[PDB]
RNA sequence: UAAGGAACUCGGCAAAAUGACCCCGUAACUUCGGGAGAAGGGGUGCUCUAUUAGGGUGCAAGCCCGAGAGAGCCGCAGUGAAUAGGCCCAGGCGACUGUUUAGCAAAAACACAGGUCUCUGCAAAACCGUAAGGUGACGUAUAGGGGCUGACGCCUGCCCGGU
RNA sequence: GGAGGAAAAAUUCU
RNA sequence: UCCCGGGCCUUGUACACACCGCCCGUCACACCACGAGAGUUUGUAACACCCGAAGUCGGUAGGGUAACCGGAGCCAGCCGCCGAAGGUGGGACAGAUAAUUGGGGUGAAGUCGUAACAAGGUAGCCGUAUCGGAAGGUGCGGCUGGAUCACCUCCU
RNA sequence: GGUGCAUUAGCUAGUUGGUAGGGUAAUGGCCUACCAAGGCAACGAUGCAUAGCCGACCUGAGAGGGUGAUCGGCCACACUGGGACUGAGACACGGCCCAGACUCCUACGGGAGGCAGCAGUAGGGAAUCUUCCGCAAUGGACGAAAGUCUGACGGAGCAACGCCGCGUGUAUGAAGAAGGUUUUCGGAUCGUAAAGUACUGUUGUUAGAGAAGAACAAGGAUAAGAGUAACUGCUUGUCCCUUGACGGUAUCUAACCAGAAAGCCACGGCUAACUACGUGCCAGCAGCCGCGGUAAUACGUAGGUGGCAAGCGUUGUCCGGAUUUAUUGGGCGUAAAGCGCGCGCAGGCGGUCUUUUAAGUCUGAUGUGAAAGCCCCCGGCUUAACCGGGGAGGGUCAUUGGAAACUGGAAGACUGGAGUGCAGAAGAGGAGAGUGGAAUUCCACGUGUAGCGGUGAAAUGCGUAGAUAUGUGGAGGAACACCAGUGGCGAAGGCGACUCUCUGGUCUGUAACUGACGCUGAGGCGCGAAAGCGUGGGGAGCAAACAGGAUUAGAUACCCUGGUAGUCCACGCCGUAAACGAUGAGUGCUAAGUGUUAGGGGGUUUCCGCCCCUUAGUGCUGCAGCUAACGCAUUAAGCACUCCGCCUGGGGA
């Protein structure tokens, strides 16, 4: 229904806040790739895709520190099908003053803040996460 | 709301009236018209004199004075300082400040720019009420 | 009929003025139909384009009907004579069309569609007649007789002691 | 504690 | 069980000066702003006809005229279309003013009652109809933003 | 691309297009004749109101908000309205013709004029300047040149109107001159501030030296070129001579002088800074909280203190604070704020995968975004203000080359969404016709006699013409006891007797079928308790208005006795409510415990029954989370996205 970006957000949201470890949802191309990007930021732990003959589904494991710390403290949607928003090279953001990471969709795929700005390219910006 | 209602129609502030509306026009004798000018002090002419009573809790006796402006306006002013040398028929300067003792009194009256006189006797605050240096 | 234009008079009484056909244009109010021919304006004659453009008629010959345009011409004046609405604003009464004192009063009077009350179960009530006999009615309470009010809109208050 | 149904009594003033 | 006075717990409150509280409406007096009003008055932008100067253009030109070959050409004069201002007519819009009138608002002790706040002493409120000096009353339908709730039934 | 109103919905007819023609420097209904009836508009046409536009200025963290002073660029106007001539260029500020208003001359026939040019006068205002000098410099028009003109311009005068800069002295000088202010009358305070002491002249007075802005043009020699038969002349280069309104101006040099130079506002809190006297709800202060009635840090004055400074206060306008229109950056249970509900056009948004396109998106290069202004770096004025050089900034800008993740387009593919199929289930869902019992009222008839009814007490009222009570029969109307249950159905209002006929919706079970066919939805259409309106019926109970009896000081009420409209039926209007869960619709995620309605699967069990699992409704208690709190909490007021409606202090309303 109308944003399924979001709705991936909302649920690593209520996951986390319910300290939950283990999460499931049907994939596609952009939800892999975002599941791939967190892990590679080292937000969630690992990410496994599932087979079954009506799309796929991709499940995720939540990551915690030490003494039950959170590892992921907030997840904000930028673009949305009311009000698209595309960032130019010099003006990508920096998420927390660079203590996050924000996702960025360009003409080389998805890439983070750090990378978009490395190739000095823009595209559109989906989420912040911190 | 959401962007398309803002888009459908934008945010709208709201109108602020003024304070002193007399000071904000003047009167065009050729075409015998009302024109948005605003200014900070003006000159009439005064049509009675007289002291009212405020509201509670005070009841000290107040001076006022009523005035046609430059363009025949009905305008209700205020005596300040310690005695005065106003009657009918004079010229006086009115100018912006309303005081709350009054229900009706919205402006004042410099003292010592027109026919109005200054105060007498006054040592502190001499630039207001109009006394030059003893 | 000079000049004036209701100064006359109880009162613009009488007279004067508008008047035909075509085109433009047209208010308040309204029961949405009207008001409305509102009001206010413009054009009309003759000759040449021209047995018109086009129509009716007929097999054709031919015969009738005739709008727009142009150029011109003549008078003070062109529906050149007779015949042919004057208009507007506001109030009272009566909704309207209609009827009335042959021979003084045409109306604000009567009537009217509508409203209400009341009587009548049929050999109906009511009415004419001594009666027979009739109208009502060859009808049957969505029908018939009598009293009052008078379209339509909003309403129609209190008193049953007296008659 | 919460919701539904449901009787009997009843003068005026400060 | 009842009558009277206390004590504790609980409940409702628009009171805190603490119910000798708070608070509503009409009437009489003064002032202020606004609407309606038979009328009067000022201005704005158009429209439809009548008349129409200067001027450009078009047509004639009997009167006048050196350059070109008496003729041509030209000009004065006259006529026609368009045309500012003006005149007439019916509408549209805007402002001021007007006998009187309608509700509204403010005003240290006016008059009449006590409608609401406690179950406010007839529970209150909403829509509607009718009635009354006034707050308001009554009928119909709805709500709890309702105090008490003997007896009976379900839920936690 | 840059404004307010929909309480401004239709506007237009040479208008819309075409065929020919005329006209202009040029295209074009720019104009004419003919032909067809077009054209613009909820993406706001037409109309009313205000307004010159921009570079830019003020404010603001920024986004934005307000304005168009000075200067630069474009446009319009020249007393009002119309027209043409000359000219390359005008429908022409100091040119022409006509009409209009005003001023002036006249011999009465007729003529002249236009400061929104520089100064200046009158009037309006709260408010704005000399009737000055010069073409020396820069630039214009004319000429071969000298040269003439230039209120452009270069300068001087007035106004603290603004910014910047400097001064009214400096060091020393005491348990502390003298005198004010107070005093707990010992003292404190002004205060190193004074006198004294030593020093300077930035200003000021007196007397003198005194620049740049000046390049020239022209005139005389020259040297070299092109041209020529030769010159004269022409172009370039080098020299000689001449030119100042400002102006004896800036500047500089010497002598004298602490002498000739400080004011305004404020002091309870916001906000920096207190004592005394006088007054006594008076005089008065005031942006707000509010002070003044006898002990006033708030009124007036004196002393003291604080801020600023040749300025200081008051008023008017704009921005901020104001998140108080919230894109950045707010909300709608109870404070203002969810339409009463539904069906749906336009619009907004849209499940999964593949290929392709580059409209959106991102990026490179070219041109352009004038000068002045903000900003950065350098400089010049003794510093600063100011001035100069270079640089940077600013666009949903035109040409063009790139990438294809995402939104968009096209061609395909798939079922999770959506709908149909097949099998079951439940229900006061709606319309039409017929029927049933209990009870009330009225009428008739038997038995029977003095009361009945009503209230806190009474009374009006019915009754000996015979009630109330009881038994039998008849007439008619409205509502449906028990079942009955925070049970059921419907989008909402709402729907309870029974039977039939015609019809709408929902749930579960299966996976057969199509393959995104979906959500929301301004304007429209329809439904919508009760009261009310129109026409025609019906009328047993109840009952607005009304009458009587009571209560009360009064009682236009509550209470009692009667009672009309209405409540009922058919058709047609009306379109409102505390129309409420005071909570818009759609989708997904997020602890549990326990009832109940309609289904499905399994295990125990011969059945019954008990247990477990699951779908869709309906109640209660509770975790995280949210809230100002009450509270909500898988039927969210939690976490997210799409679309619509609405809110911006109370009264007036
Ligand atoms: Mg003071
Ligand atoms: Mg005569
Ligand atoms: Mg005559
Ligand atoms: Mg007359
Ligand atoms: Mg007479
Ligand atoms: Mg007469
Ligand atoms: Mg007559
Ligand atoms: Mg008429
Ligand atoms: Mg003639
Ligand atoms: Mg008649
Ligand atoms: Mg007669
Ligand atoms: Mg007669
Ligand atoms: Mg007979
Ligand atoms: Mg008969
Ligand atoms: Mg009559
Ligand atoms: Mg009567
Ligand atoms: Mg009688
Ligand atoms: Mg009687
Ligand atoms: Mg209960
Ligand atoms: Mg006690
Ligand atoms: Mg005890
Ligand atoms: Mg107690
Ligand atoms: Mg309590
Ligand atoms: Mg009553
Ligand atoms: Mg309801
Ligand atoms: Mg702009
Ligand atoms: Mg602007
Ligand atoms: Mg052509
Ligand atoms: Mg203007
Ligand atoms: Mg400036
Ligand atoms: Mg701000
Ligand atoms: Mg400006
Ligand atoms: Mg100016
Ligand atoms: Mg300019
Ligand atoms: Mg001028
Ligand atoms: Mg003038
Ligand atoms: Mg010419
Ligand atoms: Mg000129
Ligand atoms: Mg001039
Ligand atoms: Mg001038
Ligand atoms: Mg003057
Ligand atoms: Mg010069
Ligand atoms: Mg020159
Ligand atoms: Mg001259
Ligand atoms: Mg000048
Ligand atoms: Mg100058
Ligand atoms: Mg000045
Ligand atoms: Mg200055
Ligand atoms: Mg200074
Ligand atoms: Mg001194
Ligand atoms: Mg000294
Ligand atoms: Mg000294
Ligand atoms: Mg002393
Ligand atoms: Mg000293
Ligand atoms: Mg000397
Ligand atoms: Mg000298
Ligand atoms: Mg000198
Ligand atoms: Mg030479
Ligand atoms: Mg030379
Ligand atoms: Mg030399
Ligand atoms: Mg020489
Ligand atoms: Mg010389
Ligand atoms: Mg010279
Ligand atoms: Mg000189
Ligand atoms: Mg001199
Ligand atoms: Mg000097
Ligand atoms: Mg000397
Ligand atoms: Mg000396
Ligand atoms: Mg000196
Ligand atoms: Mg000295
Ligand atoms: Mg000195
Ligand atoms: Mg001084
Ligand atoms: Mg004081
Ligand atoms: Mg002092
Ligand atoms: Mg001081
Ligand atoms: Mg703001
Ligand atoms: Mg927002
Ligand atoms: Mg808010
Ligand atoms: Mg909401
Ligand atoms: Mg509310
Ligand atoms: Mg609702
Ligand atoms: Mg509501
Ligand atoms: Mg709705
Ligand atoms: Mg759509
Ligand atoms: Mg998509
Ligand atoms: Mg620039
Ligand atoms: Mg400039
Ligand atoms: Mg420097
Ligand atoms: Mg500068
Ligand atoms: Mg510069
Ligand atoms: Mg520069
Ligand atoms: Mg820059
Ligand atoms: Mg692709
Ligand atoms: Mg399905
Ligand atoms: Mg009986
Ligand atoms: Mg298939
Ligand atoms: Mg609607
Ligand atoms: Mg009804
Ligand atoms: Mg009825
Ligand atoms: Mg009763
Ligand atoms: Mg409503
Ligand atoms: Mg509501
Ligand atoms: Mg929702
Ligand atoms: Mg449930
Ligand atoms: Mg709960
Ligand atoms: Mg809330």
């Amino acid at each position: 229904m109308t944003d399924p970006i979001a709705d991936f957000l909302t649920r690593i949201r209520n996951a986390n806040m319910v300290k939950h470890d283990k999460l499931e949802l049907p994939a596609s191309k952009i939800k892999k790739e975002i599941a791939e990007i967190l892990k590679r930021e080292g937000f969630i732990r690992d990410v496994e895709y599932i087979e079954d003959d009506n799309a796929g589904t991709i499940r995720v494991f939540l990551k915690y520190g030490a003494t039950g710390e959170r590892v992921i403290t907030g997840l904000k949607r930028i673009s949305k099908p009311g009000l698209r928003v595309y960032a130019k090279s010099t003006e990508v953001p920096k998420v927390l003053n660079g203590l996050g990471i924000a996702i960025v969709s360009t003409s080389q795929g998805v890439l983070t803040d750090k990378e978009a700005r490395a190739k000095q390219v823009g595209g559109e910006v989906l989420a912040y996460v911190w | 709301p959401t962007i398309n209602q803002l888009v459908r129609k934008p945010r709208q502030s709201k109108i602020k009236k003024s304070t002193s509306p007399a000071l904000n026009k003047g009167l065009n004798s050729f075409k015998r018209e009302l024109t948005d000018v605003n200014s900070p002090q003006k000159r009439g002419v005064c049509t009675r004199v007289g002291t009212m009573t405020p509201k509670k809790p005070n009841s000290a006796l107040r001076k006022y004075a009523r005035v046609r402006l430059s363009n025949g306006i009905e305008v209700t002013a205020y005596i300040p300082g310690i005695g005065h040398n106003l009657q009918e028929h004079s010229v006086v300067l009115i100018r912006g400040g309303r005081v709350k003792d009054l229900p009706g009194v919205r402006y004042h009256i410099v003292r010592g720019a027109l026919d109005t006189a200054g105060v007498e006797n006054r040592g502190q605050s001499r630039s207001k009420y109009g006394t030059k240096k003893p």
